[PDB]
């Protein structure tokens, strides 16, 4: 389908060599890697925790819809007793092989 | 999207030295090696082939890009009309170089093929109109050059691949 | 208050699953 | 470059259903489909008598894929002991913009009338069945013609063979005939 | 299940009555009702049950050089059983959770 | 049959993301019961 349908658009090198791809061990080889990133991130959390208990707190949300590899995750200071101090809430997606 | 390409309007020494001067300044802007492509051209009495990227050959004489196979379904249509409608004349130059990309786009300059041919540069865009702002980057590269004339008032939009009958006119230049 | 609301929110929690657990008990139609 | 083989035929209209059935299940995965053609023959002659393969017979369903014409014709010698055979080639083309060139250059149709059916991936072949429908302008054989598609390089040819194999399949009410 | 049932019911009727009704007149020494369906079910039946038997057996004949005829032959069927296995451990971990839960109130 | 038990696994995978948007739910029901600790 696609390499009959490349004729009709002059797509690039890149595009020609998309058309195919790996497979095996190496989507693993990133996949599991990826989850322990995760982890990595997961300490971040409890990490929190230790890096301020008196000092402001760090609130949690994590997406609703994960695709196969990347995702992100919504994260806001959120000082304590107030709402009107949400001036930092910092947005971060999640990468395989390399960093966030 | 697909924008003309412009004549060698620089012409002061060598050709092969102007072309070198044009990458060395192009490397001075700062760039990488994208590889190397080329532009055929086979007239026929008037068919014009072509062939730019990559793996598509191209040849009208005066249509909106007909082609999109490779150049083995069309080399077998001019074989099988050895008599019928080959009118292959002299070869008609056909230009080739190198292509680096200075940031998100990609340039590209030509050669001659008998000698006393002309070496111009093409370059191309990523929109969908739109030619004022492109005009600055070749403002950047060389002075007042690039006409364009694309095929405007049609957005038979975009002209997508359609910039080849625009590379005939570079080919009008002899 | 804090305490009392944070066990009622983990009841709450708790009887959701229970109940999405038991009615989706025997999901499978047959074999 | 390349070349096309063929040992096509033809069926009864109620015998279809018991046969399309056994077709299935004989080199194909699963999934049987079907497609609806749309018949643009052209016509590039006029000096000496002998026309090109301007059968530009391509599918009216979904948008996107390209219409185009193959070539077929002019059979060659050779085949000793085998079935129909002719170096072939092929060429795909935009959409629409194939039509406009044909016109540009001083072409005319050929035919107006369109035969849907159905196809079945054989391994290194492929078969194919379709039916005339009889169409006015703005719209007939009554037999669904069915056919055994194959396109190589050159090579040795040995597969024609298992094509021939194929034949045994085709047992009932199918056989293989040249054209004169 | 239309040629399954038919050789149901040809198999139902292969051993039929037929075979076991050529010993009933011959017992009849004493008395001669309609003792005439004795005759009429001597090779009738036989000749009709070799003519449905004989067209049963002229039916596709799909078996002709390879394996033809298949039909399941295929997808993630398999899959599914590995869906219906990811229910049964979210169950499970869900379960594992409500203990938790409990433990921790 | 196939088809059947596609439905058979269909169904149940929406129910799966059923449960997942009950789970999300629950899951953001907690996280700012998270936030409440001051510990």
């Amino acid at each position: 389908k696609r390499m009959r349908l490349s004729g009709p658009q002059a797509f690039d090198k890149n595009e020609i060599n998309s058309i195919q791809s790996t497979e095996g061990l190496l989507e693993k080889i990133i996949k599991q890697a990826k989850h322990i990133f995760l982890r990595s991130r997961t300490a971040a959390t409890i990490d929190s925790l230790a890096s301020r208990i008196e000092d402001p707190q760090i609130q949690a949300h994590w997406s609703n819809i994960n695709d196969v590899y990347e995702s992100s995750v919504k994260v806001l200071i959120t000082s304590q007793g107030y709402e009107q101090i949400c001036k930092s809430i910092q947005l971060q997606l999640n990468i395989g092989v390399e960093q966030v | 999207v697909t924008c003309v390409s412009q004549m060698p309007v620089a012409e002061g020494k060598s050709l092969q030295q102007t072309v070198e001067l044009l990458t060395k300044k192009l490397e001075m802007l700062g760039a990488e090696k994208q590889g190397t492509f080329c532009v055929d051209c086979e007239t026929y009495h008037g068919k014009l082939m072509y062939v730019m990227h990559y793996p598509l050959s191209c040849f009208a004489l005066f249509e909106n890009g007909p082609c999109l196979i490779a150049d083995t379904n069309f080399d077998v249509l001019m074989v099988k009309l050895k008599g019928f409608f080959q009118s292959a004349k002299a070869s008609k130059i056909e230009t080739r170089g190198t292509r680096y990309q200075y940031c998100d786009f990609l340039v590209k300059v030509g050669t001659v093929t008998m000698g006393p041919s002309a070496r111009g540069i093409s370059v191309e865009v990523e929109y969908g109109d739109c030619w004022s702002l492109l005009l600055e980057f070749l403002q950047s590269f060389l002075g007042s050059h690039a006409p364009g004339a694309p095929t405007v008032f049609g957005n038979a939009v975009y002209g997508p691949a359609d910039t080849m009958i625009q590379y005939m006119e570079l080919f009008n230049k002899i | 208050s804090e305490l009392q609301r944070k066990d009622a929110l983990v009841q709450k929690h708790l009887t959701k699953l229970r109940h999405w657990q038991q009615v989706l008990e025997d999901i499978n139609v047959q074999h | 470059n390349m070349m096309e083989y063929l040992l096509q035929g033809s069926v009864l209209d109620h015998s279809l259903e018991s046969l399309i059935h056994r077709l299935r299940g004989l080199c194909d995965n699963m999934e049987p489909e079907t497609f609806l053609d749309h018949e643009m023959v052209f016509l590039l002659k006029g000096q000496q008598a002998s026309p090109f393969v301007l059968r530009a017979r391509r599918s009216m369903d979904r948008a996107g894929a390209p219409w185009h014409l193959r070539y077929l014709g002019q059979p060659e010698m050779g085949d000793k002991n085998r079935h129909a055979l002719v170096r072939n080639c092929v060429d795909i083309a935009t959409s629409e913009n194939l039509t406009d060139f044909l016109m540009e250059m001083g072409f005319r149709m050929d035919h107006e009338f369109v035969a849907k059916g159905h196809l079945f991936r054989k391994g290194i072949m492929k078969v194919v069945v379709y039916k005339i429908f009889r169409i006015l302008v703005p719209g007939l054989s009554l037999s669904y013609l069915v056919e055994l598609s194959v396109v190589a390089p050159a090579g040795q040819d040995m597969v024609s063979d298992d094509m021939r194999n194929f034949a045994e399949q085709l047992k009932p009410l199918v056989h293989l005939e040249k054209i004169d | 299940n239309e040629r399954l049932r038919a050789l149901e019911d040809i198999e139902r009727e292969i051993g039929a009555i037929l075979q076991n009704a050529g010993t009933a007149i011959l017992e009849l020494s004493k008395e001669k009702r309609l003792l005439d369906r004795q005759a009429a079910a001597f090779t009738t039946s036989v000749q009709h049950v070799e003519a449905e038997l004989s067209a049963q057996i002229r039916y596709l004949t799909q078996v002709a050089t390879g394996q033809p005829h298949e039909g399941s032959s295929y997808s993630s069927r398999k899959d599914c059983q590995m869906a219906l296995k990811r229910v049964d451990y979210a169950r499970l971990k869900i379960s594992d959770v409500a203990r938790t839960c409990e433990q921790m109130l | 049959r196939n088809q059947q038990l596609r439905a058979l696994q269909e169904e149940c995978d929406r129910k799966l993301i059923t449960l997942r948007d009950e789970v999300s739910i629950d899951l953001y029901e907690l996280e700012e019961e998270y936030y409440s600790s001051s510990s």
